[PDB]
């Protein structure tokens, strides 16, 4: 079928949430990028630069108004008339984050906010900050823009969470059409707004160590792996996510097993997570 | 003819935010400016925590080099803690952090540069683009190309499960610490990192490093423009040994002709035309300060201007490759010839002009990977299945460290500073910092700003020669700003 056109904007990411992707094992990202959307705005990976590629954009923002999806990666910083972001210049006018947000958010369909700063903050918003970095969903709704957002955290989100959540509501809206199946996928949104397949179970109650947990039997170094990592500062307590099963780039380790859980896909990551090396 | 002023907002196939600005004359590049648009502070947003959550946080500066930063910050951490990591722990890490310089040489290469000599599929994002791309090869090698774009999507994929393998996860891995590394080899994860290692060397040594030369020789005007300063730095990386002494990289300054020692104490970032408070400017990073300015007049970056000693240097595959002069790989040495003409053995074999040009950085960076493959095979030889490779220290009270390594793209150091158990400064020297920073306070220029002139652009209808000598040094604004 058509693939959908999708913009990706970053504010203040890392760039990990495009990387993350990157590793997508089934489907591949070359399968995601050649059959499943069509990428029609990415900094990163894009043909073309500059101002003809912000222009190519607004061409396809006005022929499909109201029919792209909007991937946000990274904060948006409000504090300094959005100047701690700067994302193009066009018509030679600079383009804040800001800017680009209230310009594209009315007219999608649906935008996902990709990582955790881009869904409650993260680590831009964190003590010691000073560029006032903003929340998708806060930023747009405080500015009246109603367009639904899909939270997909995570420091990065796992690629299965990304290209799972596009396959949900690209499932969706196949069988109700566009606002039907964004009403579907919103009815499986946490109070987080996050996708309940994925973000739905507690790591610890799932923990492969919760036995050495309940009886108490903790490691005292990183590298002793019978015991559970409680003390070392895993923070799987109080993370809502499947990496327990699902693990990390291709099966071969996650988290938990290799050192702690940082809690990276909750609201209050990072600082409600810190210090990470202790309980 | 006469002037035409281009500016190119946001550059792509970049990582990260940056604005160029190059001015035209009789169809050269005669002035640049880069401009760093995007902030988030770090060195603020550390202060007052557990010195021990730096070695994660940092990592948040860029998911394309978080291991970069982990390792920076972990060294860091060691001095200031006084961890002695043991000696299977630092194997450990070398594994963890130089499957990510594979990753990041080959991501590099083929999604972020191959489209500036190849043409991709008939579907977005490999269109549209500038009518004259300059788009050389021809249509068998252009396919070749793209083919090889799609296989090295999973080669990459590959090398993040081989650090993950000792590394948690990528990005941002969770194995390394202070006082060394989280997870002990085991023989079958040894086994398991070596069969992903095979299918990576076998991609480099027979498809990646041949097609930087094949293309290379179908640009051969590649090697002609993008000299700059001819100026490098190397701070040293990857310890063969617990001595402190033998690295895979030795450090080194080169400038004017002339090889020097690297003295830490010699950098110093100004801050005149970056958005910073002026009162900030000329500190050596033991004594940073960062300050945000954005409604500075006369600034244009969020990006500070390192110099050493007052040099403005570049960093990443070309400057340790021209700073160590190892041999060249066979390939190279055979391709030089049968395609160039060129008679080569070591590195500097290539000249300084050719190495320190547009092309030459891609050869680096192809060539530095295949050094890298050997890196790996002898720690793969040397790590002990097994053996422990941390140890717990207690966090000082008060306390200093400088951690340097080398990022994919270039130098990098970070210094801690702790008091009262918390972090009382942390200050970042990044590798794109060196790159692609602005002038310093007495107006001399960036090395890719000065880089940048004499670039042709006999079109300025399709400027493309600005981006893709950007791109030949791997920027990554997000690294560059922090
Ligand atoms: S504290 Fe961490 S390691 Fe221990 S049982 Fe819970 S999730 Fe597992
Ligand atoms: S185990 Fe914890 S820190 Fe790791 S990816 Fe999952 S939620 Fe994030
Ligand atoms: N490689 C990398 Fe990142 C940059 N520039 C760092 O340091
Ligand atoms: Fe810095
Ligand atoms: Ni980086
Ligand atoms: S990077
Ligand atoms: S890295």
């Amino acid at each position: 079928g058509e693939r959908p056109p999708v913009f990706w904007l970053q504010g203040q990411g890392c760039t990990g949430c495009s990387v993350t992707l990157l590793n997508s094992v089934h489907p591949s990202i070359a399968d995601v990028l050649l059959k499943v959307i069509s990428l029609e705005f990415h900094p990163t990976v894009m043909a073309w630069e500059g101002e003809h590629a912000i222009e190519h954009m607004r061409k396809v923002a006005e022929k499909f108004k109201g029919k792209f999806f909007l991937v946000i990666e990274g904060s948006v910083p409000v504090e300094a008339d959005g100047k701690y972001c700067i994302i193009g210049e066009a018509n030679h006018h600079e383009i804040s984050m800001v800017d680009a947000l209230k310009e594209f958010g009315p007219n999608a369909a649906a935008v996902l906010a990709v990582g955790t700063c881009a869904a409650y903050g993260g680590i831009p918003a964190a003590e010691g900050s000073e560029t006032g970095a903003t929340a998708v969903s806060k930023f747009l709704g405080d500015n009246g823009i109603k367009t639904p957002v899909v939270n997909i955290p995570g420091c990065p989100p796992h690629p299965d969470w990304i290209v799972g959540t596009v396959v949900l509501a690209l499932d969706a809206i196949k069988k109700n059409g566009l606002e039907g199946g964004l009403a579907e996928v919103v009815k499986v949104l946490d109070s987080d707004g996050r996708p309940t397949p994925f973000f739905g179970r507690n790591i610890h109650e799932n923990c492969p160590y919760l036995d050495k947990y309940d009886e108490g039997v903790m490691s005292a170094t990183f590298t002793d792996k019978v015991g559970c990592r409680y003390d070392l500062g895993c923070k799987g307590p109080m993370t809502m996510a499947d990496c327990f099963e699902r693990k990390w780039n291709g099966g071969v380790n996650w988290c938990v097993q290799n050192a702690v859980c940082i809690g990276c896909v909750e609201p209050d990551f990072p600082d409600g997570k810190s210090p990470f090396y202790q309980a | 003819t006469g002037r035409t002023t281009i500016a190119i907002d946001p550059v792509t196939r970049i990582e990260g935010h940056l604005k160029a600005e190059v001015v035209v004359e009789n169809g050269k590049v005669v002035d640049a400016r880069l401009s760093g648009g995007m902030y988030r502070g770090f060195e603020t947003i550390l202060r007052g925590r557990d010195p021990r959550d730096a070695s994660q946080i940092v990592q948040r500066i860029c998911g394309v080099c978080p291991t970069a930063h982990s390792t920076a910050s972990v060294l860091a951490l060691d001095e200031a803690f006084g961890a002695k990591v043991p000696n299977n722990g630092r194997i450990t890490r070398n594994l963890i952090f130089g499957a990510n310089y594979l990753q990041s040489h080959i991501l590099h290469f083929y999604h972020l540069s191959a489209q500036d000599f190849v043409q991709g599929p008939d579907t977005a994002p490999f269109v549209p683009r500038f009518p004259k791309s300059d788009l050389r090869l021809s249509k068998e090698l252009n396919k070749a190309g793209v083919d090889q774009y799609i296989e090295a999507l999973e080669v990459r994929r590959i090398c993040h499960e081989m650090v993950a393998l000792f590394g948690g996860r990528m990005p941002h891995v969770q194995g390394q610490v202070v006082g060394g590394a989280t997870e002990i080899p085991t023989k079958e994860k040894l086994v398991e990192y070596a069969a992903r290692f095979k299918k990576v060397r076998d991609f480099v040594e027979q498809k990646y490093v041949p097609v930087v030369y094949t293309i290379g020789s179908k640009y051969k005007d590649m090697f002609k423009v993008g000299q700059g300063f001819k100026a490098a730095l190397c701070v040293g990386a990857f310890p063969l040994d617990n001595s402190g002494k033998k690295h895979l990289f030795m450090p080194g300054v080169y400038a004017k002709g002339k090889d020097m020692p690297f003295d830490p104490s010699k950098i110093k970032e100004y801050v005149k035309y970056s958005w910073f408070a002026e009162e900030t400017t000329g500190l050596n990073y033991k004594e940073g300060k960062t300050i945000p300015a954005p409604d500075k007049a006369g600034a244009y970056s969020f990006v500070k201007a390192p110099r050493y000693d007052g040099l403005s240097l570049e960093v990443g595959p070309l400057a340790r490759m021209w700073v160590n002069n190892p041999e060249l790989s066979p390939v190279g040495k055979k391709l030089l010839k049968d395609l160039f003409g060129i008679s080569a053995k070591k590195f500097r074999d290539l000249g300084e002009e050719a190495a320190f040009s547009l092309m030459g950085r891609h050869v680096a960076r192809a060539e530095e990977t295949y050094y890298m493959l050997g890196a790996i095979e002898g720690w793969l030889k040397e790590i002990k299945a097994g053996e422990d490779t941390v140890v717990m220290p207690a966090v000082p009270a008060s306390a200093e460290g400088t951690g340097f390594t080398e990022a994919p793209r270039g130098s990098l150091l970070h210094y801690v500073k702790v008091k009262d158990s918390k972090i009382d400064n942390y200050q970042i020297v990044s590798a794109s910092l060196w790159n692609c920073n602005p002038r310093d306070d007495m107006g001399q220029r960036g090395a890719v700003e000065e880089a940048l002139i004499g670039i042709p652009v006999d079109d300025i209808q399709n400027p493309v020669n600005v981006a893709r000598l950007i791109r030949a040094f791997d920027p990554x604004l997000a690294c560059a700003v922090h």
